[PDB]
C-alpha cells in the first residue's frame, strides 16, 4: 500500500506468507542498510576528524571550506593513520576511489539482493525453514528459536484477512 | 554471620584483584624488560 | 557603560534556514498524529 | 558570526555573565515548580487518599512536597484525608509561593549580574585576565554540599528540627511523615529502610565536610591538573554532566522498582507487585486468618480494606500505559468509586473457578478460567462451533463477598461474562467515566512518567558527556587539525610510540 | 574591572588559578578512595540485585 | 481541523521544497 | 612498516608448515574428542539426545525458582530414571 | 623464507575451508537438526 | 631477524587455537545421530 | 620517568595491534563476549530456562544457534558464576543462562573499552574525536536494547538471545506486544538508517563517477596517491549534477560528511530513546480516536486497524511457547483466527 | 475494496485517517492483474470504490 501503515502491514504479512526473516537475501538486505549506515557514518566521522585547520573556534569549521577549491579539505593520511591504528593498518583504505566505491558497492549490492528478495519470494521461494528440525531420542521436537518464530507467523497468517479465506490453505 | 553469599562477594572480589593485580605486574614487568630507545 | 568584549555576532545561513524549517516541519507531520491521537 | 548552536560559548570566558545566565536557568526552574504545584492545586481533589490518591489524578509535584512532609493546605484538608489541620506557612501553596518568590529574586540577581559582569573578583590577580579558580571552587561547594546534607540528614529527616519523611508499612496503607532515626547497621544499605536514607545524608554529608576541607587546602597534582585540563570549565561541565547521568539512571530505577523514597502511596505501586500478586497474596493471607477465626465468607472479604484490593488491580500497574496516552490515570478507566467485592466463579457442579489474570505485556488477553489446579474449566470463545468450556455449557455463576455487591449471585451469561473479562485485571471496581470522559484505556501513574523522563534524559546526558569530554580533551584540534601535521607521525614504525617525536 | 566589598572579601578564594602540587602528589590516595569507592557501589548494587545476601537485610517492601 | 493541519503541514513543506531549489543561495567557485 | 614479520614470509616458509602441519591437525583431532567423547555434555550440563525427557514426561524441565535453582537442575536431572 | 608459494598456500586454505563447510551443510540433512 | 612471540602474535594464537579447536568439536557433531 | 610512563611507553608503541590503557579494558573484555558467544551457540543448551536447544551441539545451525536469556525467574539476578544461584557451578551456571549476563556484561566493558580506544587513538595521532562521538550510537542501542529495556521489564528473559533467529523472534515480539512500527522515535531510526545507507550509496557513486582522469589506465583506482594535494573528483561538476538532477546538491564538502555523520547517528540515538519507552511498555501502541470510532462503528477499516488484528494472533498464538514460566494454555476455542485459517 | 470482499477499507484523511494511519489502497482482488485505467470504469465512484488511483499512481 502506499502509506504507512499499509507499507508495516505488507510486511507482516509477507513474513506469515514468506518467512522473509528467515531468507538470506533479507539478511543481505540487512547487512546492506546497517553496513550502509555503518559506513556512512564511519566516513562522516573520519573525513570530519581529520578536516585541516581553517577557521578560528568562533566559526563554523565549514567555512574552512570553499566550492570548487583544488586542495582536498581533509588529511587522507592522518585519516588512515587513525583508522589502520583502531583495528589494524591493512584494514583501513588509504586509496579514496577505493573507499569510494566500497561505500557506493557495499550498500547497492545489499539492497539488489534485498529487492531480488522480495522478486523472488513472489514466487514463494521462501525463508529457511527449520520447522521441527531438531528431534530427540523418541521423536519428540526441542523446539529451537525457528520454532519461537513458526508461531508467531502462525498467529499473522491466521489473523491476516479474516474474512477472505474460505478453504484451508493461503495458496497466494 | 558471613552469609553464603557474602563469602562468594569475596571470592569475586579476590578473584577480581588477582586478575588485575597479575595483569598489572606482567605488563609493568615487559615494559621495564623491553623498553622504548630515546 | 563599559562594553562586554565577549558579545559575538550569530549568523544562520540560508541553507541552514531551509534544513531547519524542513526538519521542524517533517518532525511536525511526523508526530501530528499522535499529538491528536 | 557563531553558527546557531555555539551562541552560549560566549560565557566561557565570562564568569559574571555565566553566574548570571545560571542564575537565569534557577529562576526558570524554581518559576516551574511554583507553577506546576499551583496547578496541581488547581486540579487535584483531596476528597479521596483510598481510591482517589495524587497518583491517580496524574500529580508529579505533590508527591515530592509530600515526601518530605508538606502535607495540608492552607484551605484545610491534608493528603492523608485529615480536616482541620492547620499546615502553618508551610504548606503546598505556601511552598509554591515560596518557589515563585525566590524566582522572582535569582531573577533580579541575574540582571544584576549580567550587567555587572566586569567585577575584579573574576580576574586572575597576576595576569588581569578573567579566571576561575575550579580546584579551590570545588572544595567550597563541596564543603558546602557537605554540611547541607548533613543538616538534612541530622535534623530534617530525624524530626530533630523538621518534620521527617514519608514512611508507611509494607502495604502502603497508612502512610505517613514521620521522624526517622538512622540505621547503622548493614540493613542502613537496604533501599526498602527508611533509616538508612537517614544514615546516608549524615555519613555522606560528614564525609563530604571532610573532603570539602580537603579540596579546600591541598591543591591538585601536576599530573591531574594537566590530565584534566583543571584550568578549562569544559572539563567541569563534561564530570558533572556525568556525575548527573549516573544520579538520573539510579532515580530511575529506584523509581521504578520501589524504595523508601518511591512510596506507592505518593508514586503508585510497581509494575513488580502486580507480576508477583504481591497484593492478592497479603489479601488472601488476610481473608484466610478471618476465615481460620471463625468469621463467614461475607466477613472475610468484608474485612478488606478497600485500598488494600485498590492495590490488587491492574490499572494501577505503572506498565500498562502509552507514551501518548497523556494525563491522569482517570482519564482512562475513570475515577474510581468503591470495590465491586471479591468476585468468586463457579461451575454448574459447584467447584471454584479462577480467572487468568492478564499479565502487563499484553494490550487485550482471553478470558479462561481454571480450577484450583490450572485445569481449564470455562473461557469465552472465540470460534463458537467447537466450543467445548463456554459459560453456557459449563453453567458458570459469580458471587461476591465484601464491597458493593457483596452477597449477590449472577447466573445469568452475560452478566457472569462481564465480571469475568474485569476480573483479568484483579480485584474490581466501579468508576466515575462521565466527568472527566474517559476513555476506558489504561495510562501510567507518576512512577511511570517520572522513570521514563529520567532514563530517557540520563541516557541523553551520557551523549553530553562525551561531547563535553572530547571538546575539553582536544581543545587544541577542535577548529581542525595541524595544517603542517608531519605524514612522519602517522606512518607505521616511523616513531616507536605513537604520536611521539623523541622515539624516532 | 570594579572591585565591590564583598569581591574584596572573597578576593583570595579566586586568587589561586593554575596552582598545582607539584608531580603526583596525592594520586595515590585518591586511587585508593576510588577503589574503595568502586566497592562501595558493588556491594550495594549487589545488596539491591539479591546477588549480596545478608542476615538482618531483607530487600523487599516487607523490610 | 486535524485534516487542515496535516495538509497545511504537507503545503508548507512544497513550497519550502520549491525555495530550497529556485531561491537558494548560489553555489560560487571562490 | 610495524616491526613483526610479514605474515606472508610466515605462511610461505617450510618452517611454519613444519610447526602447524603437527598442531593445527593436533587442535582439530582433540577439538572432535571433546565432542565423540562425550566430554562436552559433561561441561555445559547439554542434555544428549535421550536425556531432554524421562520416558513418559511432556513437560519442560524449566527453572521456577532463583535461589534454589540449582537443585531444581539437580531434581530434573535425577528425574531421568 | 619463502619457499612455498603464496598462491599454493590460499588454493589449499581455500579448499580446505569448502570440504569443512561442505561437510557442515551434509550435516544439515543427516544425524542431528535433519529434522528426521 | 624478526622477533617471534610479539603482541601480534598472542592476538592470532587467542583466536586461531580455539578457532581450530571448535572446528574439530563442530565437525564431529555432523555425525551425531538421534 | 617512573614506572607509570615506562608504562604508558610501552601500552602506546607503534605495533601491529596497537594496545594503548584502553586496551587493557577493551582486549578482555571484548575476547571474553565473541569467546562466551561462541562458546555457547557451539555448546549450550538452552533447555532449562526457556525450553529450546540452541547449540551445535544440539542440532542447530549458524541461523538457529543463540546464547539465550535466563529463565524468568532469575529477575535480574547478575547471575555472576561465584553468585547465590550458580555457586561457583560452572556447569549449573550455563544451565541457568549465566554466559547471557557474562557476554551482555563483558559486551558492555569491551564496548567502553573500544570508545576509549577511539578517543586514546585520536589523541595520539592528532585528530578530532569524531569517530568515537559516532561511536555513542552503537553504544546507545546496546544500552537501551541490551540493558534498560530488559530492566524495565519482569527480568532479562525478555532481553534479545544472541543469536540470528533469536533476534529475529525479538523483532516480531516487538511488533506483536508493542506495535514497535507505530512508534515515532524507530521510524526516526529507519529514517536515519536508511537514510545514511542512501548517503553512503549516493556520496560513493558520486565520487567514483565525477573522478578526474588522473591515469591513462581504464582501471581507475591506481591513478590516486595517498599523499596528492588535489581532490581526486570535482566537486563543481557533481554539485552541477546534483544540482540539475535532484534540484539541490552539496557545495560544501565539510558539512556532506559532518552531515553523512549526523544522520544515521542521530537516527540510531532516536530509535534508543523509543526503546527506554518500552522498557516500560509505554508504547506507541493505538491511536484513540481511531479506537473510539472503530468500536462504534462496525464498517470504519484503516490499515491500521488491520495490523491491531495480524499483533493479536502474534500474541495469541506466539506466547505460550514464547512465555514458558507464565503456563499459559489457551484452548483452541479461544484462539483468535479469521476464517478457514 | 482491496480485498474484493465488499469490506471497503479507508486510506484517506477526510475518511477518518492520520499520515499515519492513511494510505492509497491497492486495488481489488476481484481486479487481479486486469489493467484497471479510469476508461474500464462505468464512472469515477466505481473507479474509486475498486481502487484505481494505486494503479494510475
Ligand atoms: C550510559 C552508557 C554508559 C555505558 C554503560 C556501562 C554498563 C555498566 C553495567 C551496569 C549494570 C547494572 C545492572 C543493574 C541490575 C539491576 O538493577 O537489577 C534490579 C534490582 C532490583 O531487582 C528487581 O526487583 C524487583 C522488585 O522487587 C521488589 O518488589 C517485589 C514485588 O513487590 C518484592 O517486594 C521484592 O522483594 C522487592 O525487592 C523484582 O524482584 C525483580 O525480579 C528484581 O530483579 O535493582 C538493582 O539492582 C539496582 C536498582 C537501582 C540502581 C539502578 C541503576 C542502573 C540501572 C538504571 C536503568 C533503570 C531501568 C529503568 C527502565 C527505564
Ligand atoms: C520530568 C518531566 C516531567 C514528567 C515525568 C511529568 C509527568 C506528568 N505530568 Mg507534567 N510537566 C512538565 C514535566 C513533567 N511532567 C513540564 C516541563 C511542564 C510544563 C510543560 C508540565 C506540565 C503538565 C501539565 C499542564 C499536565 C502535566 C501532567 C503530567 C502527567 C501526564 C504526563 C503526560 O501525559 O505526558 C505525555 C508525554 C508525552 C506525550 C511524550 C512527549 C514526547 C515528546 C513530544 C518527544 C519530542 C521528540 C523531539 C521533538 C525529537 C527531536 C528529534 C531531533 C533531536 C532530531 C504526568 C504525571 C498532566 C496531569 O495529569 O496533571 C495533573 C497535566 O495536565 N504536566
Ligand atoms: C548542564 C548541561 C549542559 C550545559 C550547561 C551545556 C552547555 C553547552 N553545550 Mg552541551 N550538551 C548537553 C548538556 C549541556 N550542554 C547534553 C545533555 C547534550 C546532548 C543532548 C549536549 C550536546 C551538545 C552539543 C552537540 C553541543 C553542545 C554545545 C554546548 C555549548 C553551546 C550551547 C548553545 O549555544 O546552544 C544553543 C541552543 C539553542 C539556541 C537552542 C537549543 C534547543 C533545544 C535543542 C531544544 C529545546 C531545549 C529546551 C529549551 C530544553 C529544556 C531543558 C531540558 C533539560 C528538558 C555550551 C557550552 C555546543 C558546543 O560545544 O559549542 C562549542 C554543541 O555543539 N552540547
Ligand atoms: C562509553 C563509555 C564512556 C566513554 C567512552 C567515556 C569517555 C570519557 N570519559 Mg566518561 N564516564 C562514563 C562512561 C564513559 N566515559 C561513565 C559510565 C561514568 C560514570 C558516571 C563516566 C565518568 C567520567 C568522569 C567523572 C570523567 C570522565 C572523563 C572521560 C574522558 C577521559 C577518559 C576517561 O576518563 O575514562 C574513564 C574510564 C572509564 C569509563 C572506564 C571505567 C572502567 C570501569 C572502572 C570497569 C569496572 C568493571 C566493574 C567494576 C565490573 C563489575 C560490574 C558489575 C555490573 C557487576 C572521555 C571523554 C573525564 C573527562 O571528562 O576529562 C575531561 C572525566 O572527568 N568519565
Ligand atoms: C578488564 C578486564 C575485565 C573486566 C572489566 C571484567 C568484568 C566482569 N567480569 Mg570478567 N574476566 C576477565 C576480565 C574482566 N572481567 C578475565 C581476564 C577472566 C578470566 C579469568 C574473566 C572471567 C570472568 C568470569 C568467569 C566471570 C566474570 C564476571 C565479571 C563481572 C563481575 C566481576 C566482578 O564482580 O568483580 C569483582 C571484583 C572487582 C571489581 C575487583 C575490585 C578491585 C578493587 C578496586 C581492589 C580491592 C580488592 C581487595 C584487595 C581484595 C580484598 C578481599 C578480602 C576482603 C577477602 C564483570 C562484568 C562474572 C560475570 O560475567 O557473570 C555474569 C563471572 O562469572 N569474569
Ligand atoms: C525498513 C526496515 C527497518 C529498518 C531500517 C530498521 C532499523 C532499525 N531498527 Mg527496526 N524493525 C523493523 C524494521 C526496520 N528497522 C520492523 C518491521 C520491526 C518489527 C517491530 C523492527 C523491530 C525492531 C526491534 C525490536 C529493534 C529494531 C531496532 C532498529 C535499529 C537497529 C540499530 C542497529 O544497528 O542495532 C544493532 C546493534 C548495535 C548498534 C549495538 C552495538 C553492536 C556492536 C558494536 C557489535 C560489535 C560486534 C563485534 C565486533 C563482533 C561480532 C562477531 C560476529 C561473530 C557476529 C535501527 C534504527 C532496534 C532499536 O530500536 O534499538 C534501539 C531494536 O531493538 N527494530
Ligand atoms: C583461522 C583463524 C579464524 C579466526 C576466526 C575468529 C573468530 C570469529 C568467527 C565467527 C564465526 C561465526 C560463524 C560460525 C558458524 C558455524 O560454525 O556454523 C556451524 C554450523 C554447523 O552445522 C550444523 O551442525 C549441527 C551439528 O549437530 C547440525 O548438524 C546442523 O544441522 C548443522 O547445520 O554450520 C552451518 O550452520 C553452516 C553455515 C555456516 C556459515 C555461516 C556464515 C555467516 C557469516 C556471518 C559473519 C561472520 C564472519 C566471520 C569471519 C571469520
Ligand atoms: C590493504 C590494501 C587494500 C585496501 C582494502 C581494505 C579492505 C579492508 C579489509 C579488511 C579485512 C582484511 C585485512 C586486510 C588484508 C590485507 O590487506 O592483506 C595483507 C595483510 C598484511 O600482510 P603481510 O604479509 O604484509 O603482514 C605483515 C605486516 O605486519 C607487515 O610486516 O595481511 C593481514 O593483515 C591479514 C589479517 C591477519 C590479522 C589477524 C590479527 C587479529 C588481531 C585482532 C585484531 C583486533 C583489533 C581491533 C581492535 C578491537
Ligand atoms: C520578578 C519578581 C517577582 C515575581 C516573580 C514571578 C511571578 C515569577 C514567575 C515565574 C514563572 C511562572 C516561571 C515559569 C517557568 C516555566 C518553565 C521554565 C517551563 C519550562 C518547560 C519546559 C522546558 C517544557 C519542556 C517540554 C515540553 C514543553 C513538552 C514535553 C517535553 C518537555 C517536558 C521537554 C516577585 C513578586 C517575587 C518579587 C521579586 C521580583
Ligand atoms: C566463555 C567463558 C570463558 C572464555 C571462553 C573463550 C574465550 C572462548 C573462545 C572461544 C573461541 C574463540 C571460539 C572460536 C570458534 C570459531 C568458529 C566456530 C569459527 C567458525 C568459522 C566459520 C564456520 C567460517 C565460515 C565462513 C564465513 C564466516 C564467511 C566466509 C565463508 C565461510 C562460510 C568460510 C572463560 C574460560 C574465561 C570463563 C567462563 C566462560
Ligand atoms: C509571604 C508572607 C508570609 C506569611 C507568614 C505567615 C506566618 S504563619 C507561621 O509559619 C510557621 C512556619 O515557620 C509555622 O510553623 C507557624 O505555625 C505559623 O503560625
Ligand atoms: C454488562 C454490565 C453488567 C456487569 C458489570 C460490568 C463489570 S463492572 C463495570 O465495569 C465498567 C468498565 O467496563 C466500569 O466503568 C463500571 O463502573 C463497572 O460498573
Ligand atoms: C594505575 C596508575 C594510577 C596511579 C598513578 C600514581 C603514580 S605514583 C608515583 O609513581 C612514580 C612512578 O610512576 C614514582 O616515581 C613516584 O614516587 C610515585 O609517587
Ligand atoms: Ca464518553
Ligand atoms: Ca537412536
Ligand atoms: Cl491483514
Ligand atoms: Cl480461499
Ligand atoms: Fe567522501
Ligand atoms: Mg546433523
Amino acid at each position: 500500500p502506499l502509506g504507512i501503515s499499509g507499507t508495516f502491514n505488507f510486511m507482516i504479512v509477507f513474513q506469515a506468507e514468506h518467512n522473509i526473516l528467515m531468507h538470506p537475501f533479507h539478511q543481505l538486505g540487512v547487512a546492506g542498510v546497517f553496513g550502509g549506515a555503518l559506513f556512512c557514518a564511519m566516513h562522516g566521522s573520519l573525513v570530519t576528524s581529520s578536516l585541516i585547520r581553517e577557521t578560528t573556534e568562533t566559526e563554523s569549521a565549514n567555512y574552512g571550506y570553499k566550492f570548487g577549491q583544488e586542495e582536498e579539505t581533509y588529511n587522507i593520511v592522518a585519516a588512515h593513520g587513525y583508522f589502520g591504528r583502531l583495528i589494524f593498518q591493512y584494514a583501513s583504505f588509504n586509496n579514496s576511489r577505493s573507499l569510494h566505491f566500497f561505500l557506493a558497492a557495499w550498500p547497492v549490492v545489499g539492497v539488489w539482493f534485498a529487492a531480488l528478495g522480495i522478486s523472488t519470494m513472489a514466487f514463494n521461494l521462501n525463508g529457511f525453514n527449520f520447522n521441527h528440525s531438531v528431534i530427540d531420542a523418541k521423536g519428540n521436537v526441542i523446539n529451537t528459536w525457528a520454532d519461537i518464530i513458526n508461531r508467531a507467523n502462525l498467529g499473522m497468517e491466521v489473523m491476516h484477512e479474516r474474512n477472505a479465506h474460505n478453504f484451508p490453505l493461503d495458496l497466494a | 554471620t558471613i552469609t553464603p553469599s557474602l563469602k562468594g562477594f569475596f571470592i569475586g572480589l579476590l578473584s577480581g584483584a588477582v586478575v588485575l593485580g597479575l595483569t598489572f605486574a606482567v605488563l609493568i614487568a615487559i615494559s621495564q624488560i623491553d623498553k622504548v630507545q630515546r | 557603560m563599559e562594553p562586554n568584549p565577549n558579545r559575538q555576532p550569530v549568523e544562520l545561513n540560508r541553507t541552514s534556514l531551509y534544513l531547519g524549517l524542513l526538519l521542524i516541519l517533517v518532525l511536525a507531520l511526523l508526530f501530528s498524529s499522535y499529538f491528536f491521537n | 558570526g557563531l553558527p546557531w548552536y555555539r551562541v552560549h560559548t560566549v560565557l566561557i570566558n565570562d564568569p559574571g555573565r555565566l553566574i548570571a545566565a545560571h542564575l537565569m536557568h534557577t529562576a526558570l526552574v524554581a518559576g516551574w515548580a511554583g507553577s506546576m504545584a499551583l496547578y496541581e492545586l488547581a486540579t487535584f481533589d483531596p476528597s479521596d487518599p483510598v481510591l482517589n490518591p495524587m497518583w491517580r489524578q496524574g500529580m508529579f509535584v505533590l508527591p515530592f512536597m509530600a515526601r518530605l512532609g508538606v502535607t495540608g493546605s492552607w484551605s484545610g484538608w491534608s493528603i492523608t484525608g485529615e480536616t482541620g489541620i492547620d499546615p502553618g506557612f508551610w504548606s503546598f501553596e505556601g511552598v509554591a509561593l515560596a518557589h515563585i518568590v525566590l524566582s522572582g529574586l535569582l531573577f533580579l540577581a541575574a540582571c544584576w549580574h549580567w550587567v555587572y559582569w566586569d567585577l575584579e573578583l573574576f580576574r586572575d590577580p597576576r595576569t588581569g585576565e578573567p579566571a576561575l579558580d575550579l580546584p579551590k571552587m570545588f572544595g567550597i561547594h563541596l564543603f558546602l554540599a557537605g554540611l547541607l546534607c548533613f543538616g538534612f540528614g541530622a535534623f530534617h529527616l530525624t524530626g530533630l528540627f523538621g518534620p521527617g519523611m514519608w514512611v508507611s508499612d509494607p502495604y502502603g496503607l497508612t502512610g505517613s511523615v514521620q521522624p526517622v532515626a538512622p540505621e547503622w547497621g548493614p540493613d542502613g544499605f537496604n533501599p526498602y529502610n527508611p533509616g538508612g536514607v537517614v544514615a546516608h545524608h549524615i555519613a555522606a554529608g560528614i564525609v563530604g565536610i571532610i573532603a570539602g576541607l580537603f579540596h579546600i587546602l591541598v591543591r591538585p597534582p601536576q599530573r591531574l591538573y594537566k590530565a584534566l585540563r583543571m584550568g578549562n570549565i569544559e572539563t567541569v561541565l563534561s564530570s558533572s554532566i556525568a556525575a548527573v547521568f549516573f544520579a538520573a539512571f539510579v532515580v530511575a530505577g529506584t523509581m521504578w522498582y520501589g524504595s523508601a523514597t518511591t512510596p506507592i502511596e505518593l508514586f503508585g505501586p510497581t509494575r513488580y507487585q502486580w507480576d508477583s500478586s504481591y497484593f492478592q497474596q497479603e489479601i488472601n493471607r488476610r481473608v484466610q486468618a478471618s476465615l481460620a477465626s471463625g468469621a463467614t465468607l461475607e466477613e472475610a472479604w468484608s474485612a478488606i480494606p478497600e485500598k488494600l484490593a485498590f492495590y490488587d488491580y491492574i490499572g494501577n500497574n505503572p506498565a500498562k500505559g502509552g507514551l501518548f496516552r497523556t494525563g491522569p490515570m482517570n482519564k482512562g478507566d475513570g475515577i474510581a468509586q468503591a470495590w465491586k467485592g471479591h468476585a468468586v466463579f463457579r461451575n454448574k457442579e459447584g467447584e471454584e473457578l479462577f480467572v487468568r489474570r492478564m499479565p502487563a505485556f499484553f494490550e487485550s488477553f482471553p478470558v479462561i478460567l481454571t480450577d484450583k489446579n490450572g485445569v481449564v474449566k470455562a473461557d469465552i470463545p472465540f470460534r463458537r462451533a467447537e466450543s467445548k468450556y463456554s459459560f453456557e455449557q459449563q453453567g458458570v455463576t459469580v458471587s461476591f463477598y465484601g464491597g458493593e455487591l457483596n452477597g449477590q449471585t449472577f447466573t445469568d451469561p452475560p452478566t457472569v461474562k462481564s465480571y469475568a473479562r474485569k476480573a483479568i485485571f484483579g480485584e474490581i471496581f466501579e468508576f466515575d467515566t462521565e466527568t472527566l470522559n474517559s476513555d476506558g484505556i489504561f495510562r501510567t501513574s507518576p512512577r511511570g512518567w517520572f522513570t521514563f523522563a529520567h532514563a530517557v534524559f540520563a541516557l541523553l546526558f551520557f551523549f553530553g558527556h562525551i561531547w563535553h569530554g572530547a571538546r575539553t580533551l582536544f581543545r587544541d584540534v577542535f577548529s581542525g587539525i595541524d595544517p603542517e601535521l608531519s605524514p612522519e607521525q602517522v606512518e607505521w614504525g616511523f616513531y616507536q610510540k605513537v604520536g611521539d617525536v623523541t622515539t624516532r | 574591572a570594579r572591585r565591590t566589598w564583598l569581591g574584596d572579601i572573597l578576593r583570595p578564594l579566586n586568587s589561586e588559578y593554575g596552582k598545582v602540587a607539584p608531580g603526583w602528589g596525592t594520586t595515590p590516595l585518591m586511587a585508593v578512595f576510588m577503589g574503595l569507592f568502586l566497592v562501595f557501589l558493588l556491594i550495594i548494587l549487589e545488596i539491591y540485585n539479591s546477588t549480596l545476601i545478608l542476615d538482618g537485610v531483607n530487600v523487599s517492601w516487607k523490610a | 481541523m486535524e485534516t487542515i493541519t496535516y495538509v497545511f503541514i504537507f503545503a508548507c513543506i512544497i513550497a519550502l521544497f520549491f525555495f530550497a531549489i529556485f531561491f537558494r543561495e548560489p553555489p560560487r567557485i571562490t | 612498516t610495524t616491526g613483526e614479520r610479514p605474515f606472508s614470509d610466515i605462511i610461505t616458509s617450510v618452517r611454519y608448515w613444519v610447526i602447524h602441519s603437527i598442531t593445527i591437525p593436533a587442535l582439530f583431532i582433540a577439538g572432535w574428542l571433546f565432542v565423540s567423547t562425550g566430554l562436552a555434555y559433561d561441561v555445559f550440563g547439554t542434555p544428549r539426545p535421550d536425556s531432554y525427557y524421562a520416558q513418559e514426561q511432556r513437560s519442560i524441565p524449566l527453572v521456577t525458582d532463583r535461589f534454589e535453582a540449582k537443585q531444581q537442575v539437580e531434581t530434573f536431572l535425577e528425574q531421568l530414571k | 623464507g619463502g619457499r612455498i608459494p603464496l598462491w599454493i598456500v590460499a588454493t589449499v586454505a581455500g579448499m580446505g575451508v569448502i570440504v569443512i563447510v561442505g561437510l557442515f551443510f551434509y550435516g544439515a540433512y543427516a544425524g542431528l537438526g535433519s529434522s528426521l | 631477524s624478526y622477533p617471534i612471540f610479539t603482541v601480534r602474535w598472542v592476538a592470532v594464537h587467542t583466536l586461531a587455537v580455539p578457532t581450530i579447536f571448535f572446528l574439530g568439536a563442530i565437525a564431529a557433531m555432523q555425525f551425531i545421530q538421534r | 620517568r617512573g614506572w607509570f610512563d615506562i608504562l604508558d611507553d610501552w601500552l602506546k608503541r607503534d605495533r601491529f595491534v596497537f594496545v594503548g590503557w584502553s586496551g587493557i579494558l577493551l582486549f578482555p573484555c571484548a575476547y571474553l563476549a565473541l569467546g562466551g558467544w561462541l562458546t555457547g551457540t557451539t555448546f549450550v543448551t538452552s533447555w532449562y530456562t526457556h525450553g529450546l536447544a540452541s547449540s551445535y551441539l544440539e542440532g542447530c545451525n549458524f541461523l538457529t544457534v543463540a546464547v539465550s536469556t535466563p529463565a524468568n525467574s532469575m529477575g535480574h539476578s547478575l547471575l555472576l558464576l561465584w553468585g547465590p544461584e550458580a555457586q561457583g557451578d560452572f556447569t549449573r551456571w550455563c544451565q541457568l543462562g549465566g554466559l547471557w549476563t557474562f557476554i551482555a556484561l563483558h559486551g558492555a566493558f569491551g564496548l567502553i573499552g573500544f570508545m576509549l580506544r577511539q578517543f586514546e587513538i585520536a589523541r595520539l595521532v592528532g585528530v578530532r574525536p569524531y569517530n568515537a562521538i559516532a561511536f555513542s550510537a552503537p553504544i546507545a542501542v546496546f544500552v537501551s536494547v541490551f540493558l534498560i529495556y530488559p530492566l524495565g521489564q519482569s527480568s532479562w528473559f525478555f532481553a534479545p538471545s544472541f543469536g540470528v533467529a533469536a533476534i529475529f523472534r525479538f523483532l516480531l515480539f516487538f511488533q506483536g506486544f508493542h506495535n514497535w512500527t507505530l512508534n515515532p522515535f524507530h521510524m526516526m531510526g529507519v529514517a536515519g538508517v536508511l537514510g545514511g545507507a542512501l548517503l553512503c550509496a549516493i556520496h560513493g557513486a558520486t565520487v567514483e563517477n565525477t573522478l578526474f582522469q588522473d591515469g591513462e589506465g581504464a582501471s581507475t583506482f591506481r591513478a590516486f596517491n595517498p599523499t596528492q594535494a588535489e581532490e581526486t573528483y570535482s566537486m563543481v561538476t557533481a554539485n552541477r549534477f546534483w544540482s540539475q538532477i535532484f534540484g539541490i546538491a552539496f557545495s560544501n564538502k565539510r558539512w556532506l560528511h559532518f552531515f553523512m555523520l549526523f544522520v544515521p547517528v542521530t537516527g540510531l540515538w532516536m530509535s534508543a530513546i523509543g526503546v527506554v519507552g518500552l522498557a516500560l511498555n509505554l508504547r506507541s501502541y493505538d491511536f484513540i480516536s481511531q479506537e473510539i470510532r472503530a468500536a462504534e462503528d462496525p464498517e470504519f477499516e484503516t490499515f491500521y486497524t488491520k495490523n491491531l488484528l495480524l499483533n493479536e494472533g502474534i500474541r495469541a498464538w506466539m506466547a505460550p511457547q514464547d512465555q514458558p514460566h507464565e503456563n499459559f494454555v489457551f484452548p483452541e476455542e479461544v484462539l483468535p483466527r479469521g476464517n478457514a485459517l | 475494496d482491496i480485498d474484493g470482499i465488499r469490506e471497503p477499507v479507508s486510506g484517506s484523511l477526510l475518511y477518518g485517517n492520520n499520515i499515519i494511519t492513511g494510505a492509497v489502497v491497492p486495488s481489488s482482488n476481484a481486479i487481479g492483474l486486469h489493467f484497471y485505467p479510469i476508461w474500464e470504469a462505468a464512472s469515477l465512484d466505481e473507479w474509486l470504490y475498486n481502487g484505481g488511483p494505486y494503479q494510475l499512481i
